């Protein structure tokens, strides 16, 4: 006892338990994945509807930090909105100061040093949020970064965050990043977001998809989920 | 603008005009200059208007809270001292404030005079304003300690009449008050155009 | 239970307990029901009193010319987020010379109530807001929580035994869209009559009803302009 | 006369053995009530009874 | 700096440090005091003096203005700051309203200060009770005591310190209106009341008076022995 | 287990506010009654010994001219709220040139009923009774340490609260007059006090539109008790 | 950072400062060192064993000058040593700016002792685990002072700190004496550092500094290897 | 240098009736010798029963109008009722004195009904003194209005003149005559004339054009 309470105390085996408890706090939240193609970044978040709870489009875990950068948060939600406001403000500082649009590398550093900066004191608690960062610029290419509650930021071609995490990142190695256009990769996400999280746990669900890349011309926005409706047209035909 | 204050055997008499200009132009003829602070205190106005209104009003604040704490109505010299401590900190910013403080106390009649520079002096007689030097002259000839009530009313109205006559910056009504032991009481408000028929002969 | 101490300490299960105990402070407040149409928003609360002689403690408080909020739980913190609510309304009313839409107001409540849920020695706010107003795109019914997770619903209810209000609302959510005010309100406080035990009224002296509309500024009615709404309801069944 | 939906959604973290005690306490009050028939509101009555905790109420907390 | 609430409510409703820190009042020197209709008299007892060493530095009856006398119990160290702050307060009152300091005002100052000294963060509450006696302007004498709660409270006579129930129970047998019809009956009344107090060998009894216009007079051990003489001779007349 | 001074309960609410409510129970009692003509009010001084002078004890201080008050529990905590509530009424009068209504006083106090913490110590241990006559008529109010402020028509507090309320709904109706209510309080007081009721134990306080002011003097109370 | 600021160093029921005693035990776990004042200047000797043959002795120095006439060594832990090294570096220079004069070592140990004693009481720190030896040649008589984690300061003739300081203390009780020369202090200093060393002592093990009265000069491994050749 | 004051002009008129109050202002907003606009009304609705006018420097009129219309709704949110006309005078005295050492350049006139159905017109100055008056006139044409309202409403310097109180119809041709005959010689009195009537039954507004130069 006594080694798990505060964040600033090492445990005798040599790890920090508040950080380890922060890692598996995101483990209870629902699955949200991401993947990049050769010219764009595709997001997808499965969202939970039990009976009535909310109007369609409530508390969307897809955010929009800059003109060309977006979030895909999973875990506890309020601190994820706090990181959305802070990363928003950091893009405002870089945009105001140095005159050009923020690269995804500096944004990953300046956010990840804050997420780390709340794991050094017993003033605060470590965050309980993990989020994706997708972007595209013609002098940059599509990058996809992944920030955990511990503060580690690095780069995937594809990732997954949630309960069904390993099962939802098992199948991504079947897909090919290098050749595919992202317009395929939309339904190529929605097929396994429909496949993972089988409906015995929760009766119903609802899907969000957000898509930035070359076709949207740098601007990040949600795809019109009604428009082309490619998800469930493949997904009801993907059970057999 | 001429106020005057003098104490005699029965309390304190305060009188003032009502004209308040702005340059050569006259803004209004009915500015009530003698500002009521409490039911037992009377303050006047000189020079600037908003400064005397504001700082006497803020004096009334601390006087009322003082009464709510010590269960005693505040003495006159205490009110003058608090007013001087409030005015003094702004020395060098350009307040023009020539007020007077009048009231009854445990020591009897009372009168003090507070300048924006920081003057604070007790006295028998005073007159403040542009036409004040016109008021000391007629005021010091008929004054003694022993006067009757109607005599002091006639003197304190005559002096305002000479002030509004000779000076140009004084005119309008003649607002006359009376301070006694049981709290002040208004006497009258005679217009100068009616008073010229009276004292002209 | 040594990790039930403060807001800083995470659980070994991943559930920060101070938030759960503050949710318990949400459930201890009285019932209130907010539900919208496409053209209006109605939130109805139920007062309780300390004794017979004391007047009933009110819930619905006026905030802006279109924003109104219910409450359950603590009262002083409701005045705190009330004063912050007024001040952030008339800030942008002072600067931009337009009223604020609701959907960017509530992010100031989340980012306002966030920091007292993280740093040491700061409690969360026992709070029960049911926000209602107009932006240009119609009505909105939100709810808050001390964990600062705001939900865009079509109808919710928070307070003591408010789950019965929900299980009323789900079998009428297909019919709570088209109808106008006079049956929308009684469709509101039927959920309140299911939040009570079935042997006492449903009086006139306790229920308060607030409506926000397009040609109708946000208005609170109190027992006597309420008395024209409570007339003509069905009897509680056997 | 049971919807089964209301008693379901009002249960959070409540144990399954406590759900048996719900029909117990609701059956124990049936004695003093004089009627062995129960209502759907009696479930949620005994459901909120055993948990959260007992028996006190929130005052002084503003 | 120093952000920690020292003094919090106990679950049975009490503050501890207020309603516990009166034990430091209970384990200090005693002090009594009555008010005459003309001359007041207060005095400290149980001095426990070394009886071969100096005595003016252990003097624990002092003044704020000449209008106001002090007397206190408990540990004197915390009382010193209360006295000096009270003096700095009662001088600016002379800088304001030109009457001397009324005693009820200065007791509201020590009481209000000691209250907010309990209320604030990171501050141990004071462990003193004190008396504030002074014949005011318009010649009227009265007295007040303090409290570590900060509740000023006007008595007719005193018992604070060790055995306050003993002397406070004793002065009910004092309060016949004959006492005090004379000022020598008031002073010998205080010392005869301190007979039931600790040892009362004529050494640890330090008394001081104030004759309603005079500065306070620390009496030498000259008439204390004569008041013990007429008190013991009066007890010789009591049988 | 001295935990966070600002920590919620398992029930749960604020631990220290819930502990603060129990501090009202050992304080002295009081009785307020709202009349259509005014507000009468009663308290007990609780004389501890014949050493003490009885009339220096304050349980009623009068906030403005037209807003009365009644304190309870720890008095030295109450004095701070009294002195600052007076400042808030005067600030209302000097921005506004009108009387601060009886309602907004208790918002102006109960907005800082909860300011304890470490940054930005303990909550107050008083239960106040505010009276007064604004333009809305004679109002009778009541605030707690929690800040949960409510109107009460005829409120008791303190140690006697249970028996005084419980006995007090029996003897109250809508059309009470003043001198009926004044002798309707002292019956309850002489039931609930431990010393003999006389001229030194209690004090009344009345405030009316047309009987003002009409504060609180002795030898009125001598006529008041002898009407029993 | 938070304003916690409470002193974790409190009194015992006996009345003993506990963290200062434990910090003196952490001094006793440190490397041995000895320093001898003798009649023209002061010789400080320290004992530095690299834990491997991989290490470099040219990088880290233990005898560290503070002025051009003041040296300073320790017996304790280096990471707590270098902080008050730098604090003494900045601290002497305000004396050289105000008074325009080479600062006396007596004034140094007063001020550094004030820093350390003032640091034992402040908000939530452990005390330093360092016991210093401070030498220098001011106004004609060379000085040797010792401080400690209690903030105290002594004026020793020829002392020793670190491991086996009762062994080197009794050795410096008899073998240290009335008066020597500068080279004669080096012999007995290398001997008393050769009391508790390993089986070999080279130019990389010891590192010896002196104060001439004409000025400081830290010695080189050439002469440090030449004097210990000549076992002591 | 940068001199932070500039004079715009405009002329505010207010007449307190028996149960009414008429506040009227010209609309010509002009800087220097140019004309910026020919429609810019000064009369501002605060409550149902209190209408303020603000002339002088224009940016301080906008700023002051917005601060007042903020603190009204703060009072309504605190104390469950609107501000009285007497309270707005004291609050505006405190606001206008709050910036005393870098003053507003604004002449203020508040009209509106009191508690008892009577005309209560208050006037001001940039330093912040105030008084209750039956009729006032600020702005650039005060000296072209005030003795005329003295000759019509105040009844000064007239012998054998019986006293009729001001009726509702008479005050309107007063305001129209003073803005026409005042607008003939003045330069800052302009084309459109806003007239606001405050009755017990709400706020009535009427606008009559004038000469176009």
């Amino acid at each position: 006892t006594g080694y798990d309470l505060s964040a600033s105390t090492f445990s005798p085996d040599g790890r920090v338990f508040q950080v380890e408890y922060a890692m598996k706090a995101v483990e209870n939240s629902s699955t949200a994945i991401g993947i990049r193609c050769k010219d764009g970044v595709v997001f997808g978040v499965e969202k939970l509807v039990l009976s009535k709870l909310y109007e369609e489009g409530s508390n969307k875990r897809l955010f929009n930090v800059d003109r060309h950068v977006g979030m895909a948060v999973a875990g506890l939600l309020a601190d994820a909105r706090s990181l959305a406001d802070i990363a928003r403000e950091e893009a405002s500082n870089f945009r105001s100061n140095f005159g050009y649009n923020i690269p995804l590398k500096h944004l990953a550093d300046r956010v990840a040093m804050y997420v780390h900066a709340y794991t050094l004191y017993s003033a605060v608690r470590p965050f309980g949020c993990s989020f994706m960062l997708g972007s595209y610029s013609v002098n940059d290419g599509a990058q996809l970064y992944m920030i955990d509650p511990s503060g580690v930021s690095y780069g995937y071609w594809g990732c997954a965050i949630g309960k069904a995490r390993q099962a939802a990142k098992t199948e991504i190695e079947k897909l090919q990043m290098k050749e595919m256009t992202c317009r395929d990769i939309v339904k190529e996400v929605a097929k396994i977001i429909y496949i993972v999280h089988d409906e015995v746990k929760d009766k119903a669900f609802e899907l969000e998809l957000s898509w930035v890349g070359e076709l949207t011309n740098g601007r990040h926005e949600i795809v019109p989920k009604d428009i082309r409706e490619e998800a469930e047209k493949y997904a009801k035909e993907s059970l057999k | 603008t001429t106020t005057l204050a003098f104490k005699f055997r029965h309390g304190v008499i305060v009188a003032a005009d009502s004209r308040a200009t702005a340059g050569a132009y006259i803004a209004s003829q009915t500015v009530k200059k003698v500002i009521e602070i409490n039911p037992y205190l009377l303050g006047t106005m000189a020079g600037g208007a908003a400064d005397c209104s504001f700082w006497e009003r803020l004096l009334a604040r601390q006087c009322r809270i003082y009464e709510l704490r010590n269960k005693e109505r505040i003495s006159v010299a205490a009110a003058s001292k608090l007013l001087a401590n409030m005015v003094y900190q702004y020395k060098g910013m350009g307040l023009s404030m020539g007020t007077m403080i009048c009231g009854w106390d445990k020591r009897g009649p009372g009168l003090y005079y507070v300048d924006s520079e920081g003057n604070r002096i007790s006295g028998a007689t005073f007159s403040v304003g542009s036409g004040s030097v016109y008021a000391y002259g007629v005021m010091d000839r008929g004054y003694s300690y022993d006067l009757e009530v109607e005599q002091a009313y006639d003197l304190a109205r005559r002096a305002i009449y000479q002030a509004t006559y000779r000076d140009a910056y004084s005119g309008g009504a003649v607002n006359l008050y009376h301070v006694r032991e049981d709290g002040w009481i208004r006497v009258s408000s005679d217009n100068v155009a009616d008073l010229h028929e009276k004292y002209s002969g | 239970n040594q990790y039930d101490n403060d807001v800083t300490v995470w659980s070994p299960q991943g559930r920060i307990h101070q938030i759960e105990y503050a949710m318990e402070a949400v459930k201890q407040g009285s019932a209130t029901v907010g539900l919208k149409s496409k053209t209006h928003a109605v939130l109805v609360a139920l007062k309780r009193a300390q004794s017979e002689l004391a007047a009933h403690q009110k819930k619905i408080l006026h905030v802006d010319n279109h924003i109104g909020i219910s409450i359950a739980g603590l009262t002083a913190d409701a005045r705190l987020l009330c004063n912050f609510m007024r001040q952030e309304c008339l800030d942008s009313r002072f600067v931009f010379d337009r009223p604020l839409p609701v959907s960017r107001l509530v992010s100031l409540i989340g980012s306002k109530t966030q920091i007292p849920t993280q740093r040491y020695g700061r409690r969360p706010y026992g709070v029960g807001l049911l926000i209602a107003g107009y932006d240009d795109m119609g009505p909105h019914i939100f709810q808050t929580c001390p964990s600062a997770n705001y939900f865009d619903c079509r109808a919710m209810s928070i307070g003591a035994r408010s789950q019965s209000a929900r299980t009323y609302l789900e079998r009428h959510m297909s019919e709570f869209m088209e109808c106008n005010l006079n049956e929308l309100v009684k469709h509101g406080l039927r959920a309140l009559r299911e939040t009570l035990p079935a042997e006492q009224d449903l009086t006139t002296k306790n229920v308060s009803i607030g409506i926000v509309g397009k040609d109708l500024e946000f208005t609170i009615y109190d027992d006597d302009d309420v008395s024209p709404f409570l007339e003509g309801l069905e009897e509680r069944p056997q | 006369d049971v919807n089964y939906e209301e008693l379901a959604r009002c249960t959070d973290d409540f144990n399954g053995a406590q759900c048996k005690a719900v029909c117990v306490e609701a059956g124990m009050i049936a004695l003093r009530r004089g009627a062995t028939e129960l209502t759907h509101e009696d479930y949620m009555e005994g459901i909120l009874e055993v948990q959260a905790k007992k028996k006190a109420n929130l005052q002084y907390y503003a | 700096s120093y952000d920690r609430a020292i003094t919090v409510f106990s679950p049975d409703g009490h503050l501890f440090q207020v309603e516990y820190a009166q034990e430091a009042v209970k384990k200090g020197s005693t002090a009594v005091g009555v008010r005459g209709r003309d001359i007041v008299v207060l005095g400290v007892e149980k001095k426990s003096v070394a009886k071969l060493q100096d005595e003016r530095t252990v003097r624990k009856i002092c003044a704020l203005d000449d209008n106001v006398c002090m007397a206190f119990a408990g540990l004197t160290a915390d009382a010193r700051i209360v006295i000096n702050r009270a003096r700095v307060e009662c001088q600016s009152h002379r800088l304001t309203v030109e009457d001397p300091v009324t005693v009820e005002y200065i007791t509201r100052y020590i009481a209000s200060l000691k209250q907010r000294y309990t209320q604030s963060n990171g501050r141990r509450p004071f462990g003193i009770s004190a008396l504030i006696v002074g014949f005011d302007f318009d010649g009227t004498p009265r007295l007040y005591q303090t409290d570590p709660s900060g509740t000023y409270h006007a008595w007719k006579a005193n018992a604070i310190g060790r055995g306050a129930k003993s002397v406070r129970e004793f002065l009910e047998k004092n309060y016949t209106d004959e006492a005090i019809e004379t000022d020598d009956l008031t002073i010998k009344l205080v010392i005869k009341a301190l007979l039931e107090v600790v040892q009362s060998g004529g050494k640890n009894i330090e008394l001081a008076v104030m004759r309603r216009d005079q500065s306070l007079k620390i009496l030498n051990p000259e008439e204390i022995e004569k008041y013990v003489a007429e008190i013991e001779k009066e007890k010789e007349e009591n049988e | 287990y001295d935990r966070g001074v600002n920590t919620f309960s398992p029930e749960g609410r604020l631990f220290q506010v819930e502990y603060a409510i129990e501090a009202i129970k050992l304080g002295s009692t009081a009785i307020g009654i709202q009349t259509s003509e005014g507000v009468c009010l009663a308290v007990e001084k609780r004389i501890t010994s014949p050493l003490m002078e009885p009339s220096s004890i304050e349980k009623i201080v009068e906030i403005d001219a037209h807003i009365g008050c009644a304190m309870s529990g720890l008095i030295a905590d109450a004095k701070t709220l009294i002195d600052k509530a007076r400042v808030e009424t005067q600030n209302h009068w000097f921005t506004y040139n009108e009387t601060m209504t009886v309602e907004s006083v208790t918002q102006a106090v109960s907005n800082l009923a909860l300011q304890f913490g470490e940054e930005d110590s303990r909550p107050f241990g008083v239960a106040l009774l505010f009276g007064g006559v604004d333009e809305k008529g004679p109002q009778l109010f009541h605030m707690d340490p929690s800040g949960t402020f409510v109107q009460c028509d005829a409120r008791a507090i303190g140690s006697a609260s249970e028996g005084a309320q419980s006995s007090l709904q029996e003897v109250y109706h809508k059309s009470m007059t003043l001198k009926e209510a004044i002798k309707s309080s002292l019956i309850i007081l002489k039931q609930v006090m431990e010393e003999k009721l006389n001229a030194t134990n209690i004090e009344l306080a009345t405030v009316q539109p047309g009987q003002n002011f009409h504060m609180f003097t002795k030898e009125e109370l001598e006529e008041v008790i002898k009407d029993i | 950072e938070r304003g916690y600021s409470f002193s974790l160093t409190t009194f015992s029921p006996s009345g003993k400062l506990v963290q200062i005693e434990y910090a003196l035990a952490a001094v006793a776990g440190g490397a041995p060192s000895v320093g001898i004042k003798a009649a023209n200047g002061v010789v400080l000797a320290t004992e530095k064993k690299q834990k491997s043959i991989l290490y470099d002795e040219r990088s880290v120095h233990k005898v560290e000058p503070i002025t051009k006439h003041i040296g300073l060594v320790y017996s304790g832990m280096g990471p707590d040593y270098r902080v008050l090294v730098h604090r003494a570096r900045k601290l002497a220079q305000q004396y050289y700016l105000v008074y325009q004069e080479p600062i006396p070592t007596a004034q140094l140990v007063q001020r550094v002792a004030s820093v350390m004693q003032e640091y034992t009481q402040s908000g939530g720190v452990r005390p330093f685990g360092v016991s210093l030896l401070i030498c220098g040649w001011n106004e004609g008589r060379p000085y040797l002072f010792q401080s400690d984690p209690s903030g105290a300061y002594f004026a020793w003739k020829a002392t020793a700190m670190g491991k086996n300081y009762v062994n080197g203390k009794t050795f410096l009780e008899k073998r240290y004496n009335e008066d020597l020369e500068l080279e004669d202090a080096i012999h007995t200093a290398i001997l008393t550092l050769k009391e508790s060393f390993e089986g070999q002592m080279t130019e990389d093990n010891i590192e010896v500094g002196i104060c001439n009265e004409a000025g400081f000069r830290r010695l080189t491994p050439t002469e440090v290897k030449d004097y210990l050749a000549a076992i002591a | 240098r940068f001199s932070p004051y500039v004079f715009n002009g405009g002329t505010i008129l207010a007449i307190a009736g028996e149960d009414f109050a008429i506040v009227a202002s010209d609309t010509r907003l002009s800087e220097g010798f140019s004309i910026h606009t020919r429609d810019s009304p000064k009369c501002y609705k605060l409550t149902d029963k209190t209408v303020i006018g603000c002339s002088g420097f224009h940016g301080d009129c906008l700023t002051l109008t917005k601060i007042i219309e903020a603190r009204l709704k703060m009072y309504k949110h605190s104390n469950n009722k609107a501000m009285t006309t007497g309270a707005i005078a004291a609050m505006l005295s405190t606001i206008l004195y709050s910036r005393r050492f870098f003053p507003y350049y604004v002449y203020n006139i508040i009209g509106g009904l009191d508690e008892e159905g009577k005309g209560a017109v208050y006037s001001f100055d940039p330093v912040g003194s105030y008084q209750r008056d039956s009729f006032k006139a600020g702005g650039s044409a005060s000296a072209m209005l005030q003795p005329l309202l003295d000759n019509q409403v105040g009844f000064k310097n007239m012998q054998n003149v019986e006293h009729v109180p001001l009726s509702l119809d008479r005050a309107m041709r007063l305001v129209k005559d003073v803005f026409i005959s005042a607008a003939e010689r003045d330069v800052y009195t302009g084309d459109a004339l806003r007239i606001c009537i405050v009755t017990k039954e709400g706020i009535r507004e009427e606008t009559v054009s004038l000469r176009k130069d």
